[PDB]
């Protein structure tokens, strides 16, 4: 570290070197901080967490009990020990509270004033953070497994919604049109994720073992359908070209958006070229998931080497994205982990689980 | 409207004549709306559509439904053809040229026979004419003036066959589709029309045909709301608009149903929220 400081100070190395290297070192040293706690408010398992993209100060959390909690992640107290207090909460007494499990919650990108949340009550509610009141509701004919707003699109403000229907619903928060559907999957869509690189590229993963990339502008079906073998087992596309040998219940684009991570109930995680959907054949070993719903996992940002923090049973398994090497397994939960979210400002991780806890993992030293 | 300033467009006026039923026609229509057939229609035991076609035929002419100065299609037995008599006579005295439209080809032939009973020169084009000889007929009507009235159904010929030489146009009977009657009036009044064209839609008041016109206007309003502006003054009643097996012919003491109905004549998450709450309060 003193070598790094000296090399930054004298200009041998770009300051970029020290940032990325020290962030990587912090991530490798990621450990359950009993020096930080998250206030327990959910009566049920936390299905989803979302740190706001701008300023990374506030975090949303949706539980199976239907409540939403809005936490402050900044140590506003002068002590080195603090609890991430719950700022707001859509509780059992809020008139608009979800009737059933909140499966996904997402801050509006570009501003912290709005956030959207979907539930097994077949609703995607848009909330005004300041008033804490719903500003819009999108009813769907079938329960929502996942929704996602594009983190990049300054132009369109569509929400891709995956429900048990075989169709992917696109809901325009700009004047409200929830009619658009992308057809081509054959079973429930368990995950949707917009590319962080291209405004209109959407990757949708479903129960039929397929992941499809769509250009929602385009009127002609999916761009690419991810294939495990890239052509070794080639068939007229009616049943082949599966991304996994089971249900694909998780999606995540890498930070730069040039690759796609999909995790499926075949206990595999695969990395795909997001442009031509080619399997990069990164191994990753065996990534244990048996989730019957969407599995929310994240990648690191702004480190020398990219990581992926994937829920592995009751632990969080940390892998290197481009080599597969399992860095470590963060072990602090008591039931299966549903979601982990990465605070890229400080290389911190927050993981929620069915044990009704949100555990913060902070780098040690 | 926006492109009007680029191209010329002569003014167009339009009227809807309400033609009282003749007493024999009135009796036939009343007998049909009191006969057991419409009662079975109201029971749903028989298809309503024959009742519609029958009532349309009656309003066109009793000889259609029922089947000298007493030959087939005598023009005194229905009020709409009384009015057609008056208009044809006056327009011929004015030296104008007429398009004479009707959805029914059978009554188109009735009207043909009526024109033979008169001394008007005319021309007919319908679906029975071979397509390869359709263009000559139109050209011969458009080029000279020695042909007075051209007979059409609303749907014959390619879309917008060029009938420019005509000056006045009469839609003898309305259709269910607004677009077909709109096309009928548009066919005479196109680009390169020299003289003011006026459309006279012939209605029989208090009958099925008034209801057909009402439905045409309703569909037109629906299309307009969808395509040009949602905010619109509401004209109609659900039950009155949908019940169409009655007879209330005006006695001139009360105004007609149509006139009674027409008696008056990146986002910064706050604009996004503002638009959402605006749409939701509605």
């Amino acid at each position: 570290m003193l070598g790094f400081l000296s090399a930054r100070q004298t200009g041998l190395e770009d300051p970029l070197r020290l940032r990325r290297a020290e962030s990587t070192r912090r991530v490798l040293g990621l450990e359950l901080n009993k020096d930080r706690d998250v206030e327990r408010i959910h009566g049920g398992g936390i299905n989803t967490l979302d740190i706001e993209p701008v300023e990374g100060r506030y975090m949303l959390s949706g539980g199976s009990d239907g409540v939403i909690v809005l936490y402050d992640l900044e140590n506003s107290s002068r002590q080195s020990y603090y609890t991430c207090k719950a700022v707001c909460s859509i509780g059992r007494d809020h008139p608009d509270v979800h009737r059933y499990s909140v499966e996904t919650v997402q801050w509006y990108p570009h501003d912290t004033g709005m956030f959207t949340s979907s539930s097994f009550d077949k609703t995607l509610k848009v909330w005004d953070t300041n008033t804490l009141q719903t500003a819009d509701v999108f009813n769907f004919e079938e329960t929502v497994y996942s929704h996602h707003m594009s983190p990049v699109s300054t132009k369109h403000c569509l929400v891709a919604v995956g429900t048990r229907g075989p169709k992917v619903q696109l809901c325009d928060l700009k004047s409200g049109s929830c009619s658009h559907i992308l057809q081509g999957h054959r079973q429930e869509i368990l995950a949707v994720s917009w590319s962080p690189r291209y405004d209109y590229i959407l990757a949708t993963a479903s129960a039929d073992s397929r992941v499809k990339l769509w250009d929602v502008r385009r009127a002609s079906g999916c761009l690419i359908t991810l294939d495990q073998h890239n052509g070794k087992k080639s068939q007229a596309v009616e049943s082949a070209n599966t991304a996994h040998n089971g249900k694909v219940n998780g999606l995540c684009f890498t930070s730069d958006g040039l690759h796609l991570l999909t995790v499926g109930t075949d206990n595999r995680m695969r990395l795909w070229n997001s442009s031509n959907g080619e399997n990069t054949l990164v191994n990753y070993g065996k990534v244990c998931n048996n989730s019957k719903k969407g599995l929310k996992f994240t990648v690191s940002c702004g480190c020398s080497s990219e990581f992926v923090f994937v829920p592995y049973g009751s632990t969080i398994a940390v892998y290197t994205v481009y080599s597969g090497e399992q860095i470590t397994m963060l072990k602090g939960h008591y039931k299966t982990v549903d979601c982990c979210v990465f605070q890229s400002n400080f290389q911190e991780l927050y993981s929620g689980s069915r044990d009704c806890n949100i555990l913060a993992w902070v780098p040690s030293l | 409207s926006d492109v009007k300033m680029s191209l010329s467009l002569p003014d167009k006026n339009e009227q809807v004549l309400f033609c009282r039923l003749t007493d024999e026609q009135h009796k036939v229509y009343q007998n049909f709306v009191d006969s057991k057939e419409v009662y079975r229609i109201l029971n749903g035991e028989m298809q309503i559509f024959s009742g519609l076609i029958a009532l349309r035929k009656i309003c066109n002419h009793p000889d259609l439904f029922s089947g000298e100065e007493d030959q087939f299609g005598y023009w005194k037995r229905s009020g709409k053809m009384i009015v057609v008599e008056s208009l044809l006579k006056i327009w011929h005295k004015q030296g104008q040229r007429v398009l004479l439209f009707s959805q029914s080809r059978q009554m188109l032939d009735i009207l043909e026979v009526f024109l033979r009973a008169q001394k008007y020169t005319y021309l007919k084009m319908d679906g029975t004419t071979t397509i390869a000889s359709r263009q000559p007929l139109i050209t011969r009507y458009n080029e000279d003036t020695s042909i007075f009235v051209f007979l059409l159904t609303t749907r014959v010929g390619g879309l917008g066959v060029n009938l420019t030489g005509a000056n006045r146009v009469v839609i003898y009977d309305p259709d269910w589709n607004p677009s077909t009657d709109t096309q009928a009036r548009e066919r005479a009044w196109r680009i390169g029309q020299k003289k003011q064209v006026t459309v006279y839609r012939l209605l029989t008041a208090g009958t099925i045909e008034e209801k057909i016109y009402h439905r045409q206007i309703f569909k037109q309003f629906l299309t307009n709301r969808v395509l040009k502006d949602p905010k619109q003054r509401r004209f109609f009643k659900s039950n009155d608009l949908y019940e169409l097996f009655t007879l209330t012919s005006p006695d001139a003491s009360q105004s007609t149903e149509t006139s009674a109905i027409f008696a008056g004549t990146p986002l910064a998450s706050s604009s996004l929220l503002a638009k959402m709450r605006a749409r939701n309060h509605l």
